[PDB]
Formats: structure tokens, sequence, C-alpha cells
């Protein structure tokens, strides 16, 4: 057993104690290091640069979640006094140098570079931060810590600088006629890829800085949850476009033509693993205007029927389904960000910030720990692209879709409801007619490519 | 068969509206909660002396997928409407969720508690009367709760299977 100096000169020094530290009964599976449930900050920074071994998971979470309980600054500054190791008051003191220093330095020095690399965000929004940083790499002295001193300064400086796809698909709208185009104009296949490009984009710039801390729900959250805001409301405008596309085509056969093509661009979704496009559709379907249009949907073939009813089934049970399906998949995907958002919140909320332990108070990491693995789920399905070719003017029209205008949620939500009502009425009012609106034949191209 | 009864919670965001789920489903003397397991959503009680199931739906944090509300609300066959009796537009927005629920549920008589939450020390800006003049007006309970003792969490609860069962 080593000799440590004293508190009083080292902090980190104390020994552990269950007023200081609690760790849960199972061990890192690839690791077998023990897992922390709890501790003070000074405890938790002591394992973040622990001499007897390295912690990557540790450390990729503690980074990822430590602004709950820590700020920046007060974590710059605790990392700087953990690397100033004073000599305690020869065998014992070579031995101290290369079993506790060397390893601890270069501990830090590890987190300096995890923090630099992966979570910049800190820096950027405090440019003192950087500066400190900047300071304290820069009075880093050791061959040993040469290596990493430089490696660091690269980053800082990159950071502070900033086979054949398949053919293009065409049905009615030709390329270059951006002015016709439309929900069944454009190829049904074109339609689901270039919006499985948008929405896979989307989903791969949500930065866990826009999750942790539930920052999305709070009254901040269009300076902190950009991107995820982004997302969110392109989803939302696919669903009303959708359900005004149907609830606006008055004529039977055309709203039937519509629905049709909706669910094969659906079928498309699925063949891309783009959960997030199923359930933007499955949503319209069972939104309040179209899902009491019964006499669309007894016309609708009995194979789309059940296309529909299966991704619908997807969502029931608390999305059991969808979860066993995304599972079994593996990317390129698109998931459906809804369920991690009310994970992450739920795992906040339900769990407290601090255990209390012979009436000390310990920062609670293992909830951290649980919003980190929902986070690194995020992570892992935003690393693969789609081998899918982008059209720059259907993408340019699903980005400028705008079904709403200039009206208000309600108003606009309001008039779906009002136009199914009008083209369906309620029973006993019987089904009136109305005049065709398509000056161009409504028969599918179907969801097979037209080349090999 | 035991009856399973599908509740669906609805409200504001950002009002911690959640609290009222985990408080039932968590043990009175536990405070771990993992939401990614079947047993964070169900719980088997005992009310009037009927035992029952309770399947809860939460989409707490998913208020920006406003397209998805309808989906969700007809899920249910009871809904708490919960308010954060520090949010007046909280307060304000009941009526709006309300006649969804009526326009999704396709029923003027659906099943519903309204649920005034108190979230944390900040200062009440609903008063209880208010509230039970609104509650008043639709023809349904009221129950206050409070996130940090677990008061009048139950009873927001078991009032709503009972508005189910005499239904
Ligand atoms: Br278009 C359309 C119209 C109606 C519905 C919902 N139905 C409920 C029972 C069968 C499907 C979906 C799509
Ligand atoms: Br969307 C939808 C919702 C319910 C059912 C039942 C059969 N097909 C469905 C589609």
């Amino acid at each position: 057993q080593m000799r440590l100096p004293s508190a009083d000169v080292y902090r980190f020094a104390e020994p552990d104690s269950e007023e200081n530290i609690i760790f849960e009964e199972n061990m890192q599976p690839k690791a077998g290091i023990p897992i922390i449930k709890a501790g003070t900050v000074i405890k938790l920074i002591e394992r973040l640069t622990y001499h007897m071994y390295a912690d990557p998971n540790f450390v990729r979470t503690f980074l990822t979640t430590y602004r709950s309980f820590c700020k920046p600054q007060e974590l710059l500054s605790l990392i700087i006094e953990r690397f100033e190791i004073p000599e305690p008051e020869s065998a014992e003191l070579k031995r101290f140098r290369k079993e506790y220093i060397q390893p601890v330095q270069l501990r830090v020095l590890n987190v300096c570079r995890h923090w630099v690399e992966h979570h910049f965000y800190d820096f950027e929004r405090d440019a003192y931060l950087l500066q400190r940083m900047e300071e304290f790499i820069g009075t880093v002295r050791g061959k040993a810590m040469k290596k990493w001193v430089e490696s660091i300064t690269k980053i800082i400086q990159r950071k502070k600088i900033a086979s054949s796809p398949p053919t293009v698909e065409w049905h009615i709208s030709r390329p270059g006629h951006i002015e016709t185009f439309d929900l069944l104009t454009l190829h049904p296949i074109e339609i689901a890829r270039q919006l499985t490009l948008l929405e896979s984009d989307l989903y791969r710039a949500v930065q866990p800085s826009e999750l942790v801390g539930s920052v999305w729900t709070k009254e901040d959250k269009e300076i902190n949850s950009p991107n995820l805001l982004k997302m969110i409301r392109h989803t939302t405008n696919l669903t009303l476009w959708f359900e005004k596309c149907i609830v606006e085509t008055e004529n039977l056969e055309e709203r039937v033509a519509v629905v049709s093509r909706i669910i094969e661009i659906l079928q498309v979704f699925q063949e891309l693993n783009n959960f997030n496009g199923v359930l933007e559709v499955v949503s319209a379907m069972n939104s309040s205007p179209v899902y009491r249009l019964d006499h669309t949907f007894e016309q609708i073939p009995s194979r789309q029927k059940k296309i529909l009813e299966e991704a619908h089934e997807l969502s029931e049970d608390h999305y059991k389904k969808y979860l066993a399906k995304l599972r079994s998949i593996n990317p390129p995907c698109v998931p459906f960000f809804g369920i991690y958002l009310t994970n992450i919140l739920k795992t906040e909320e339900g769990n407290p910030e601090v255990l209390k332990r012979h009436g000390k108070e310990l920062i609670n990491f293992s909830k951290r720990r649980k919003v980190a693995e929902i986070t690194g789920e995020i992570q892992q399905y935003q690393n693969q692209p789609y081998c899918l070719r982008v059209e720059s003017d259907i993408k340019r029209f699903f980005e400028n879709l705008n079904p709403m205008g200039n009206s208000m949620e309600k108003e606009f939500t309001d008039y779906l409801f009002n136009k199914s009502l009008e083209i369906e009425p309620r029973n006993p009012k019987p089904l009136p007619r109305f005049p065709k609106k398509y000056s161009y034949p409504l028969k599918s191209p179907g969801v097979r490519p037209s080349n090999p | 068969h035991m009856t399973e009864y599908k509740l669906v919670v609805v409200g504001a965001g950002g009002v911690g509206k959640s609290a009222l789920t985990i408080q039932l489903i968590q043990n009175h003397f536990v405070d771990e909660y993992d939401p990614t397991i079947e047993d964070s959503y169900r719980k088997q009680v005992v009310i009037d002396g009927e035992t029952c199931l309770l399947d809860i739906l939460d989409t707490a944090g998913q208020e920006e997928y406003s397209a998805m509300r309808d989906q969700y609300m007809r899920t249910g066959e009871g809904f708490l409407c919960v308010f954060a009796i520090n949010n007046t537009k909280s307060f304000e927005d009941i009526h709006q969720y309300r006649e969804q629920i009526k326009r999704v549920k396709d029923s003027d008589d659906v099943p519903m508690v309204l649920v005034g939450n108190k979230c944390d020390l900040a200062a009440r800006t609903v008063e209880s009367r208010q509230a039970q003049d609104l509650a008043r007006s639709y023809g349904i309970p009221y129950i206050e709760t409070s996130a940090k003792t677990r008061q009048g969490v139950e009873d927001a609860f078991y009032t709503l299977v009972r508005e189910i069962r005499q239904h």
C-alpha cells in the first residue's frame, strides 16, 4: 500500500468511505471495473483520473452529463488541482512518481483531450474556459506528456477553425419542372428517398448537448435544442401535409388514390428503415380528420390496408413492436426520436440528483449513466449514411413545404376537421359527390424501381 | 382476466407533469425509476375493493410532436388533464386539450379528471377556486397533487377509474 499526501494539502488523497463514494453490486462487463453509483464531486474527479486504471465509459458518461452537478469552469479547476500533486512530507518517492503522479497526470490530459474533442461546445460558449485550458496545457512539462499536450493543442486549433446508388425515379413531373411537383406527380419511391435523406440528416445533427438536462422542454429550448426542434417540426409538417392532401381531395376516387399513394410512400419508408417517415404517415392516418374517413378506407386495396394496419400496430402497447423491430435492424435507419425524449425526461425527473449517506450528500451518478446510455443509443444510429443520391429540387420542395401557411395551429387543425366533415359527413347524412381536381392520370407507377 | 384501464396523461410540457405517473408507479419509499421497462407504466391496484390493472400513457417530452396527440389520445379510455398551479398558461391550455379529447373520442362525455399539480416551491398563480370552477363547468372532478410529498396522486388516478366505472 502506497503513502499519499494529507487531505489538507491534497483533497483527492482522502480515503474512500460510505460517506463519499458508493458502488453498484455489478462490474463494467468488458472491463471488470466497479460501477460507481454515487459520490462527492472530489471522488468523481478522483475516479475520472484514477491511477490504477483507465475508465473510458466513466469519462464519456461524465463529460456528457457533468453540467447538472458541476460547472465547466469548476471542472477545469478541479482537474488542474488533481494534476498538481504535491510530494508527501528514495524508494518510496520514485514509486510515487511512476505509480501515482505519472498515471494521474496522464489521465487528466486524456480527460482534457476527450473534453475538447467531443464536447467543444463548453469552450465555444465560454472563451475564458478555453483561455484557462490553453494556459494550463501550456504549463505542462515532461517528455512523457509532450506527446499528449501536442495532440490537445492540435485538436483545439482544428476545432477553432471549423459504390453506385440507385437511379433517381421520375413519374409525371419531369426533371426541373418544380412548378408541377406534388404528391401524385413525383414518383412515390423518390418522395420516400428524398424524405429519408432529409430526415436522416436532421436526425444526425442532434447532439447530446440538446438532450442532457431535458433542455428541449425548458424556456430556452430554441437556443439549446435547435437541431432537435427542426427535426420535430419537419416531422410535424409532413404529417400535416399528408392530412391536408387527403382532406383537400374532395372527390372520393381521387382521395382513395391519394391515400393509396401515401401507403406506397410508407411501404418504401419501411424498406429504407425510416421509422420517423413511417410514423409521420401513421400519425396522419390516426389524426381526427383522416381516421373518420371510412368510405375512403373501404375503397383501399386489401394489401394496402394490411400494410397500414401493421405500421399502425408498431405504436400500440407503448411502441412494443416498434422497439423490437428497431433492435433487429442494422443501419442506416432513421429512428423515431420521441421515445428517447420521454425516456431521458423521465429518467431525469424520476430520480434524485443527490443520495444521502450518514447525512452527507452524494451526487447520484447512476441517474447520469442512464441518460448517457440513451444518448449513446441515439449516437449509434447517426454514424451510417444512406446510399441514395440527392435530388436538389425534390429536396428543396420538401424543405419548403408549409401546409399551415400563415394560420395558427387550432385554426388549421379546425379547417382540416371541417374539410373532413364536408367530404364525408357524419351519419345519417348521405355521402355527397365532388368534382375531380386532377388533370393527370391517378394510376401509380408502383414501388419497384423502373430500371436495373 | 382482471380489468385493465388504459389512462392517458395530457397537458403542457415544461411544468413537471411526468411526476404524477412516476410517483404513482414507484413505491411510496422508492425513488429509483427506469422508464425503459413494462412495470414502469403498469400497476396492479385495488380500488373500491375491485382489483384492476392501470396502463398509463404519459408522452412527457413529446409536446412538439403536436400532430401525434390524436394518435396518443385515441389509445385511452380515461384522461388526466394536468396543469401546474404555478403556470397560468398551462391552466389556460386545458380547454384545448379537453376539446381535442372530445373530438378524438367522438364523444361529449369522456371519463376525465382535472389535475392541478404543485411541481415546485415557486408561487401559485392558479387558485384552487379557479380550477374548481373550470372543472365544474366541464362537469368533472378536480384533484390537486404535490410533486414533493405524493399527496393527491392516488386520489387523482383512482378518481379517474371511478369516472370510467360510473360512465
Ligand atoms: Br384513409 C383512413 C381512414 C380511416 C382509418 C382508420 N380506420 C379505423 C379502422 C380501420 C382504419 C385510416 C385511414
Ligand atoms: Br391507421 C389504422 C388504425 C387502426 C386500424 C385497424 C385496421 N387498420 C388500421 C389502421
